């Protein structure tokens, strides 16, 4: 499409995403809707068999999205025999940040000017009383699950996480690295720096 | 007491036709006219600033002018149109006054037919007669040829006030109540 | 029982014309004025605040002021525009006062059209014909030279109330009922 | 969009081209210019490719404009070819024209299908003389349009100008007496292939 | 739209799934009976008449029904060609969607067990002047006439039992429809042997 | 969106045939089977500046099936015809409108053809403007130059006098071809020829 | 839209869902409507007539869809003799969890932070009340069947499921396993990661 | 008779500008103002809650009420906005009153233009005039300075109740009728 | 989906093949999008033949003056020489764009239409918002009109009053007004 | 949009990509800048030393995605020569200043806009409070960077971002956003 250039190499015919998938990168700079998961998980699940040893560099520039579609990604990202690297650039929101926090310890990285919206989940709920009552109990626990995993993955206290997530808080990179969301901010090429 | 004052508007025998000639207004006017019919024969006084509208009910006004007893001074003010000017020219010329700044307009009718070929010709057959019939009423009442009206009405033939007095649409460019 | 209320307002001989000049407002004004002429030849005072609008109602309403006997004092308030100022100018420039914070705007007439090419050739003819008439109409009731009017109305020429006075629009910037 | 199938008989082949390969033209839609812009273009490829093997024009249309449809008509007669025409299920104002436009003996359609004769669905706007012209112009359009319906049937004109007073719905078996189709399609005359 | 994947199996150039189904004499009537669809079907249907006018076609119906007239073309050609196709009810069929399933060649119409079949009077719409509605009335009435008169046969019921039960939409599984005779059998598990 | 079919002839030539419109491009005929907007005329002009560079001696057939469109297209396609080193045949099929007839008549003298039932609608252009006076009087003066030129044009490509055309573009002076042939819009109603295989 | 990136293990430039097809995987991570079933139904029949022996890896992330459509899908799984490996990752719903339950016994799985809903058939009706009666009759049959299948596959009583599908029973998989919807969880990192 | 008890409003002379400042509203209030000076020359009472709006109706009415004979007490409640603030500042400082839970907003004039850049340049001048004229007005009646207010009106400046009295918009925070 | 045919010659589309002839079709508005395709084609063709001419055909009703200066600066950035053609209409950017070409082969078809115009714009906001929107847009209308005085060699103030309104022109007066160099008969002046 | 023409064989932006050139035209959505970082990094791999070119022709836009596009150029050691042509704004201009020092280029008629970013919030007050904090945090650091990339102070660029501001070409270089104004043979103007 116009949104992407048909890269070609001389390597073979390609597209500006696949040719990164050749590099074992995935791109998730889009809001986490349902059909994008099936692309993310398939991409990742594919890279689990293509080589379960060469890590995956998961780029994230997201405004967040569905937990229900976001969680399969997490469990699958937890499944793989590889070890992924999560990379927060620009933004990672309510579900986006979660993956970034969920990345492998010593593999959750970020850019210094990226932003992280810790944020408890949002829920539409309608109908009679019992149904919203039921639907509340669900999303209630979904707030626990993500709290439970933030507290676990960050190794931080549960109640602290529920506190800082109630009011959607925009954390930066350094705050994240301090909070235990992540490990490091990426800087430059290594070596001679050139 | 504004009702007594609204009854004092009847004392003037003023009538206003301001805006679209449409069947929301004919009933608001034909009522008003029949009121001043029930009173007396002294001159009803119609004012106008009308951009035209549904002509074929506009002619009920023209019809009713003929219908009712009193004389009618009529006053085209600022603007008149096809559905509006037939009403103006529903008056006898001698009673047909107007203002210096008005710009009159006449144009032919307009149609919006759809459907079958035949059903287009039907409703095109009569608008033709309407295109004649209205041009008769204008022509006879301004003292002019059916042709000369028909020819100019090929488009939106506009008029100032003086051309309307040259046409004889007007009797006087009433500028004051005097 | 606001029926009894407006009788106290109607004893004012005072009139408000605020907003867009449109026909369903001119109806209630021609309603107003002819009643005032039905009452008396006593003075009338106006206060205007308008973005102009539909000229053709502003046209007749100019003419009514000229049509009738009463000496119509007026005042411009806050701001005036093309289709509204012609009313203000319809009073005599020994009567046209104004408030000390009004801003006066003029602009050549409000135009709009589609259709065949001749229907451009016709309507545009009447527009500039309108414009020149209005520019006379303004130039006359101002005492200002014609071209100086029709030059500035290339665009929305604006005027502070004090400028319009020195222009010749206004008589005096009234500030109190005194 | 709607799904296109693809076949492999040349390898990867699109299906509607495969009907084009057997000289079948498929009018499966309303007759807008962006279709007549192609349908006529398809015939011209076919009058060049072989102007002697027939065309088997497969109609399924609910009747588009005459302004484009008449292009297809005079086109069909213009080629050296003679088109056979098939009404799949439904044909209408232009449909019963183009089916009727087929070469004599070559006009067919299906048993359970229905086929509709129709005068010109029109529309007009503006001043009366603009209406009258754009009315009278529509009259002649109907007039010639009915004349063809008079000829391909051989019927008199008034009766066709009569029956298209409405949107009359005609079976093939109604059409058979009425001469729009030269026969009805049930089989390949018992041929096994 | 939903990206339809690609059938690797030809590697010639691996094509899409509906093209594979076409290669193996399957048609996937996987929508309502619309016009642009119905033509592809009739074109799909007639192509597979030439490759093998003996071998059947495997018509897989999943339809909410639709344009009765468009299907009426599809019906007639199905009687024209000599595949004498199969019709494999799945998911559901409806007002015309089921009629083609019944118009599958006699002894070949089958359907999954839980599939739902909505026999129905025709979808109907008529406006205009009254004499022009009296016209369109007869056309829809002639349609429901000739349609139901045929559905009587493809099931082999009388004409009044069937118009009766189609006076409203009547919802029947395959089994009860097979009992009514709309089809010939349910499918249960795979043809073949050992797995 | 709907489909444009494919064809196979150049494949059989050993050269890989392709879509249908481009097949007709190879035969130097171009389809004006759309409402003539600006973005399409730009493609047509490309198609004509293309045939300018393939063989400016091998003629053009052109196909007008347009119910009309913008004037600014009717200029460029008209002006580029004058620019193009070759001649043009133009065939009116179905409908031709204010810009449709404008180019069909601007074809090469003797090569303006059409069909019997094909329709030819002509009139002065629509248009207009809105707002201030002088910018409408301006836009009134621009539009009139165009019908002036446009009617002046079709005086030349018809030989009729200027006045009669202007009168005959007062309205939608519709024409079928044989009438339009007598009016000089076209040169012949194409019927059939036997030489192509008898 | 953002495209579906292609893969570099591959014969050809396969879109990913066909590369997953080559793994005999099917991603039912979409709205279960007829554009999907006739794509999915095809795939099942396509794979079973390819190789009945290997499992069928039917992957679900459905937020639900129509009942008649998926009831076609369900009738295929019992039909084809290949063993349907249903996974519900992240989310299943009315027809979603139905399929996962209807998977082959001992062969339907899920993940821990996966989410599941089961309610009775959702729908409606309009028109004359007699014409409402038929719809209520029809949809009833859809209600009991979905409940009986949910019952017999899980082996729980029909009486229960009709009560628990009174509403949106929102579980993760663990309680659903104990509920009996499925057989096991398959997140497990499992030993030798080769 | 209940509107003769709405006439009891006409006795106490209490008036309500509640809502968006717009031209039609100004008719409804200035209906009441001219109505009321006709009754007497006593202190008139106004209550103000306003999102503001079309400023010039807002500044119209300011000039209107400086112009009438009587004095006025004003009650700025809920809040006042940029357009509605000049309503407050028509009453003189010793007579202006307010409530404690109120607020204020003094944003410089929001505008909107389009078309030719030259034409847009003209509205450039006059909205600045307005932006200054408003600023002439406020710092005058509040005894403040031009530059000072101009910095606050760089934005949607706000005050709670007390800063306004510290600015001298208000003179006293009437909390009771007492 | 719309009408774009392929060609006889390679897997080219129709506009693409004219690029091989160093021909650009500018058939619509000057939006940032098209001005980001068009610019690419020019920088591209600059490298493919930094000396051989390029033939930029305008048929536009205009667009963003902001993109107008990109395309204008672009042609003033490539070392090529440009043979620009006003056909149909070139309204308010098409015009001003056309005069930026090679001083001597700025082309225009004879009956084609031309239109100068102020840089249309607008603003909505506060006083200081819109005065600043008025500075820059005015600042634009200055330098744009200094340039049409440059390219035509006409005086600036004279261009001002001609820009004070819509000013429709033909090829004839336009050349005698200075907007172009040439009016184009059957391929002469572009014999290649 | 098949308007985007084919060239030589593949599309055009793919060629300029091959030439280490990127055409940031459209407004800056996530999915757009999602591809630019996909491009910049690709090009960084094909040569982590050879320069990269970049043509900004945008009205600016989503600040948050852009900041990655700042961080991208600061990670890759490829010198990224930035051209601000036609149009530059809220973020499109910030990128231009982020570019390689002395290789921040321009054209003489292009324009460069600068302002405090644009957003807002809806919710409770102490929720809307949070956005105001963060939305201040943006310009609190953005202007510092844009000041730093220019070397200008913060208080003055604050004033120039305190309200919408337009710079023409020569002033920007005089302000120090860009360092040069290319045109024919990259240096007929400069």
């Amino acid at each position: 499409m116009n949104l992407i250039p048909t890269v070609i190499e001389q390597e073979r015919a390609y597209d500006i995403y696949s040719r990164l998938l050749k590099d074992r990168i995935i791109m998730l700079g889009s809001a986490i809707d349902d059909n994008v998961a099936n692309s993310i998980v398939s991409q990742l699940l594919f890279l689990d068999a293509q080589d379960p040893e060469k890590d995956i560099f998961l780029y994230i520039n997201s405004p967040g999205g569905s937990i229900s579609a976001g969680m399969a990604i997490y469990d699958t990202m937890n499944f793989v025999k590889a070890d992924v690297q999560t990379i927060g650039m620009g933004m990672a929101a309510a579900m986006g940040s979660f993956l970034l926090t969920a990345g492998a310890n010593g593999k959750r990285f970020a850019l210094p000017n990226a932003e992280i919206m810790i944020h408890q989940p949002l829920g539409g709920a309608q109908g009679q009383a019992t149904e919203i009552e039921i639907a509340a109990r669900h999303i209630l626990k979904i707030k626990e699950r993500m709290n439970t995993i933030m507290a676990e993955k960050t190794g931080q206290p549960y109640e602290v996480i529920a506190r800082d997530t109630d009011r959607d808080n925009f954390m930066t990179a350094q705050e994240a690295k301090d909070y235990g969301l992540i490990d490091d901010i990426i800087i430059n090429k290594s070596g001679l720096k050139g | 007491i504004t009702n007594i004052l609204t009854q004092k508007l009847i004392d003037t025998r003023t009538v206003l036709i301001y805006g679209e000639i449409n069947q929301e207004l004919a009933e608001d006017v034909s009522k008003q006219l029949l009121l001043l019919e029930s009173i007396s024969n002294d001159p009803i006084t119609i004012f106008i600033n009308s951009q035209g509208g549904h002509v074929e009910a506009g002619d009920t006004i023209h019809d009713m002018i003929k219908f009712i007893k009193p004389t009618v001074k009529v006053v085209g003010t600022g603007w008149v149109a096809a559905a509006g000017i037939t009403i103006y020219l529903a008056a006898e010329k001698e009673n047909r006054f107007s203002l210096p700044n008005t710009r009159y307009m006449i144009h032919q009718p307009a149609g919006g037919v759809q459907g079958q070929s035949t059903e287009i010709e039907i409703e095109a057959k009569e608008i033709i007669r309407m295109r004649e019939r209205i041009n008769r009423l204008i022509a006879e009442a301004t003292g002019q040829s059916y042709e000369q009206i028909s020819k100019d009405t090929d488009r939106n033939f506009w008029l100032s006030v003086n051309e309307a007095k040259d046409y004889g649409i007007v009797n006087e460019i009433i500028e004051n109540r005097d």
